[PDB]
């Protein structure tokens, strides 16, 4: 797993690959908690958010604290630019307190730097949850932020929980289920739940509205990337 | 001979260049071509620098010298006078050409002024001199263009922060250059030309109804009329934002 | 009403006539409703708008609901723009964009190009009351501009659209992307001021970011990873043409407009199954659309009817065909549609043809006659011309004979001017800047143009004026007069001044390649083309023996000469 090759490896340098259907962003966080703990998350993004990962970068290679940079993929410009002379630079992370650099890239991705790759440890992240872990994750995330409306809201969201894991396991077969790949982030499960609060909110406390809470499920939030209609009678067919 | 010819050739077309002029309609005197004669002086210091490799280079030594240091006086000269031409070029554009953007900005516009006589000066004192090379001979002309130079740069950039001012009390203006917007500006007691801009700040509505002094309405690409509900008075103070 | 009507008040109704044909059509839709529920379901996705009356606030006190989703209206001024014809691809569209742009996310189409998504955009900001500048990309187009006018559009709370956001240098896509991001994530965030252009400028609320991606060489374009998460994609689907073109038709008063959009849409996609693919052939939605518009002059000539439709699509599609589809789309013709072939208002200048070629030395036959015939109806509309074939086709001798022809015709002199393209530079053709003196020289194009628009003579106000591009034409060089080749019809120049075209000034390109020009240029120019010589191999040695012969006879004896 991710613990071994870490421990096993002397680089403080490893690039945690994945798809872009799942991340192992939780497997590090449990990977630090299990020892020397201090890693801090850092979301590449915007030019903010760019200065603040230059700094902190170098915070840690001297403090000694873990960190993770999540999605280079978005942020090739400044790894080319930054990250790429720093590694280099730092390729003795020895004279520096010891100190571990992890990098999520994807698979399908941008190419990265020939010598970063070669230079850091690699390492792929392959597990891919059932049906069940997701429906369970996607139920226990939604209650950690409290309450919003009555209780149709929670049987919407635990509908609309079942509904994304079944969409994202399908998605993952090809041709058969979806016959092209798609990848159903957490963006198209938050403007579902939104639309459902809404419709809910508006109507009435009552079951009257699926027929148009179906069609706009299928045909705007989770229809909007599709552009064949074998795949959008599909995700059609599941909604009904 | 092999170098004493190429010297004596260096020596002879300094001799004899100099810049092309031409009169301006404000009786400057600007000068075209600055790549010939930049180039020519370049690739004779480099040929100059390269002479030193040669072993026969005592005997020329201090010929060689004299015009090493001539060139690199003459390469400083140059390389700030054709962007102390561009910068003044440039500004007079904008201000000397128009009454009410002078008025909008009147120290701008005489430290333009004088900077213009002094230019003038300067440049009608070395033109006498008949060939580019004397130049260097002048006292205090490098030092003269870095004066101008600097002041003509921190004039402009007074003025983009002027024009970024004024863009930021109508943001439509961010639609506009700053060719056209100055041409809104200036335009104070017409304030008639400003249709022109309206397609382009305004989107759908193409010109402007003016009745008298005041604005009835506009009017659309189609030919739409559209009629204000009060019409606006204008004078001749108003500012166009 | 429309009929009776000045052409001002005749747009106005035409813009009405869109919408109360949507009105009627969501009416028959719930009327034909079995279930309430199923009544509630259609009227949920019609674009519903409601006017507030505890609200004070005038200028906010209407808005629009989608879905569930309410939208104010801005009063902006939007003249009276071309209606898009409402159908069910764009209420989706519309639906799309209002639950994206509620929550605070930005609007994204994406799919081939032809299906609407530029004008889904600008439509939907219309009825909303909006302008929606568009931002068009990789056309003489650099980063300090985009940088500029998004300020402006934060600013003034506008909303922006990136057409064709897939064509832009990398370097100024990834700045532009920051830029993006930077706006999409002050506006869900809620941050009053956001630092772009190295200033920090304040953001109104109201600003909206769209873009629309048209594909890529590999296939379905993307956006970069970094606006992914701020974006919300919609694929565009095939356009309703059907719809479209029916309500177009019903609008113009053809009768049995329905037959006939349907007869229109079917020969279309007949002709794009059939006739062999060339870069030049666009049998799409913008060309059924452009032979509907063609149809209103022919109006008063030949009727409402079909025929007026088969005439109009003779005038659009078949000029522009090779000689083996030509066969292939009067088979189609025949078999969809049905008319006389009697073609009106071709005898006059028929006439006139016939008198200008035997004056030049020319042969009138079948296919010189068909191709002058195409010219001049295509120079009735289009103010640019391409005329393409193979070296010794005849381009020329058309436009020559049909110039003479028409000069003898309506009465009105004609001036020529034979410029070839590619011989002269383009600071030759269009005049060069002094970048040390900043002294403007004219140029060639320029120059003649100058002259026309400043007649002192008083002559170019009655009279044509034809410049003819007789070198193969490149993008490189057009790309200085696309403004004149848009609706613009203005000569931008890099610096200076701009100048207008008369509607007098004509353009042609005899060109006879058109492996490097953009579909753009041949989108907006009248495309003629040569697949056969237009005389045959007796007729040009017969014209060669007589221009030879008025040589001879200004210095030889007439019995000598006979
Ligand atoms: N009706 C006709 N009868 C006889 N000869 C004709 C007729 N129409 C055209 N031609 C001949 O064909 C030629 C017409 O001009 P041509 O097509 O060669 O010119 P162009 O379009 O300027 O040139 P290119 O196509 O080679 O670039 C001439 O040689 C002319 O004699
Ligand atoms: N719903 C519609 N009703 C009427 N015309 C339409 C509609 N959708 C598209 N069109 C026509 O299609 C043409 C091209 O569409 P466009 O927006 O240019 O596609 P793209 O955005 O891919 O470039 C336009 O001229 C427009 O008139
Ligand atoms: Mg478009």
């Amino acid at each position: 797993n991710i613990a071994d090759v870490v421990a096993n490896s002397e680089n403080n340098y490893f690039t945690m690959a994945s798809e872009r259907d799942v991340d192992g962003t939780f497997k590090l966080i449990e990977l630090a908690k299990a020892s020397k703990e201090s890693l801090k998350i850092i979301p590449l993004g915007s030019i903010e958010n760019l200065n603040y990962a230059q700094e902190e970068i170098s915070k840690s290679k001297i403090e000694g604290g873990w960190i993770l940079l999540q999605n280079i993929q978005m942020s090739l410009s400044w790894v080319k630019t930054y990250l790429h002379k720093h590694v280099e630079e730092t390729k003795a992370a020895e004279e520096h307190e010891k100190f571990k650099m992890f990098m999520t890239c994807h698979l399908t991705g941008d190419k990265l730097p020939a010598p970063l790759l070669q230079r850091t440890d690699r390492f792929v992240y392959e597990d891919i949850p059932g049906i069940l872990d997701t429906v369970k994750d996607l139920w226990g995330s939604q209650f950690f932020t409290g309450k919003i409306s009555g209780v149709w809201s929670v049987y919407c969201t635990f509908l609309l929980s079942w509904f994304h894991a079944l969409i994202t396991a399908r998605t993952r077969l090809v041709p058969h289920g979806f016959s092209k790949k798609y990848y159903f982030n957490d963006c198209d499960f938050q403007f579902a739940s939104v639309y459902l609060e809404n419709v809910l909110a508006t109507n009435s406390t009552n079951n009257i509205p699926w027929a148009q809470v179906r069609d706009h499920i299928a045909t705007i939030v989770y229809g909007g990337k599709i552009d064949e209609e074998k795949d959008l009678e599909v995700v059609a067919k599941l909604c009904a | 001979f092999v170098i004493e010819k190429s010297l004596n050739r260096i020596k002879k077309f300094w001799k004899e260049a100099q810049y092309e002029v031409i009169e301006h309609s404000s009786g400057l005197k600007l000068v075209r071509e600055w790549d010939v004669l930049e180039q020519a002086c370049k690739e004779d210091l480099e040929e100059l620098v390269s002479m030193k490799a040669s072993n026969y280079y005592k005997i020329f030594e201090q010929d060689c010298l004299d015009l090493e240091s001539k060139l690199t006086k003459l390469s400083e000269i140059q390389v700030n006078w054709v962007e102390v031409q561009f910068y003044w070029l440039d500004l007079y554009g904008i201000l000397g050409e128009n009454l009410d953007i002078q008025n909008f900005l009147p120290l701008e516009t005489s430290k333009f002024k004088s900077l213009t006589s002094e230019y003038k000066m300067i440049t009608t004192r070395a033109f006498q001199l008949d060939t580019t090379i004397e130049v260097i001979h002048i006292p205090n002309f490098d030092t003269t263009l870095k004066l101008t130079i600097d002041s003509l740069k921190m004039i402009k950039s007074s003025l983009s922060t002027f024009l970024e001012r004024q863009r930021r009390q109508f943001p439509r203006f961010y639609f506009l250059g700053n060719d056209d917007l100055l041409k809104i500006i200036g335009s104070g007691k017409h304030h008639d030309q400003v249709s022109k801009f309206m397609k382009k700040m305004f989107g759908s509505i193409e010109s402007i109804i003016f009745l008298e002094d005041f604005i009835t309405g506009v009017r659309s690409v189609e030919g739409e009329v559209l009629n204000l509900n009060e019409k606006i008075e204008l004078k001749d103070s108003i500012q166009a934002q | 009403k429309l009929n009776k009507s000045s052409d001002n008040v005749k747009k106005k109704i035409e813009a009405l006539l869109v919408e109360y044909l949507h009105f009627n059509n969501v009416i028959g839709q719930l009327k034909n409703c079995s279930t309430k529920e199923e009544a509630r379901l259609l009227w949920a996705k019609v674009q519903k708008f409601y006017q507030k009356n505890d609200t004070l606030d005038d200028l906010n006190s209407v808005f629009i609901s989608q879905s569930g989703y309410l939208l104010q209206y801005k009063f902006e001024y939007i003249g009276i723009p071309e209606r898009l014809i409402y159908t069910p691809l764009l209420l989706i569209g519309f639906a799309t964009l209002t639950d994206s742009l509620h929550q605070k996310y930005g609007g994204c189409f994406f799919g081939p190009a032809g299906t609407g998504k530029t004008e889904t955009v600008k439509a939907f900001g219309q009825n909303l009351g909006r302008v929606v500048v568009v931002f068009n990309c990789d056309d003489s187009f650099d980063y300090q501009v985009l940088s500029r006018l998004l300020v402006g559009i934060t600013q003034i709370g506008a909303w922006g659209c990136f057409d064709e956001f897939n064509r832009l240098d990398e370097k100024v896509l990834s700045a532009v992307s920051a830029n993006i991001q930077q706006i999409q994530n002050g506006l869900q965030v809620g941050k009053s001021h956001i630092t772009l252009l190295e200033e920090e400028t304040p953001l109104s609320p109201h600003t909206a970011v769209f873009i629309t991606l048209n594909p890529g060489y590999n296939g379905r374009s993307e956006l970069p990873e970094n606006l992914k998460k701020s974006f919300r994609e919609f694929s565009m689907k095939s356009p309703q043409s059907g719809t479209i073109a029916e309500m177009i038709l019903q609008i113009m008063g053809f009768e049995d407009s329905k037959s006939l959009a349907s007869k229109i849409v079917h020969f279309l996609e007949l002709l794009s199954s059939k006739c062999s693919s060339m870069n030049h052939y666009h049998f799409g939605l913008r060309t059924l659309k452009g032979v509907l518009r063609n149809c209103s002059p022919l109006i008063s000539e030949f009727g409402e009817g079909e025929k007026t439709v088969v005439e109009s699509l003779k005038r659009v599609i078949l000029p522009s065909l090779g000689d083996t589809d030509e066969l292939v789309f009067k088979d189609e013709l025949s078999k969809i549609f049905d008319s006389a072939g009697t073609p009106l208002n071709s005898k006059a200048i028929v006439q006139c043809l016939k008198d200008a070629g035997q004056r030049s030395g020319f042969s009138m036959s079948e296919e010189f006659l068909k191709k002058c015939m195409q010219f001049y109806y295509m120079q009735k509309t289009q103010q640019a011309l391409i005329l393409v074939g193979k070296a010794g086709c005849g381009k020329t001798a058309t436009w020559k004979t049909v110039i003479d022809a028409m000069a003898i015709f309506d009465g009105h002199a004609n001036v020529v001017y034979v410029i070839d393209t590619k011989v002269l530079t383009k600071e030759s053709l269009y005049g060069s800047m002094l970048k040390a003196t900043l002294e403007w020289r004219d140029g060639l194009f320029t120059s003649i143009l100058r002259r026309v628009n400043d007649d002192i003579t008083g002559t170019f106000k009655n009279s044509r004026i034809w410049v003819v591009f007789d070198s193969d034409l490149d993008p490189e060089y057009v790309e200085a007069m696309n403004s004149v080749l848009d609706d613009n019809k203005i000569l931008t120049l890099p610096n200076g001044e701009r100048l207008p075209i008369p509607p007098n000034f004509r353009i042609l390109f005899e060109t006879d390649n058109l492996d490097h020009t953009t579909p753009a240029t041949i989108t907006r120019c009248g495309l003629l083309w040569f697949s056969t010589d237009v005389c045959s191999i007796s007729s040009k040695i017969d014209h060669l023996l007589n221009k030879s012969y008025e040589a001879l006879d200004n210095k030889l004896s007439m019995f000598e000469l006979d």
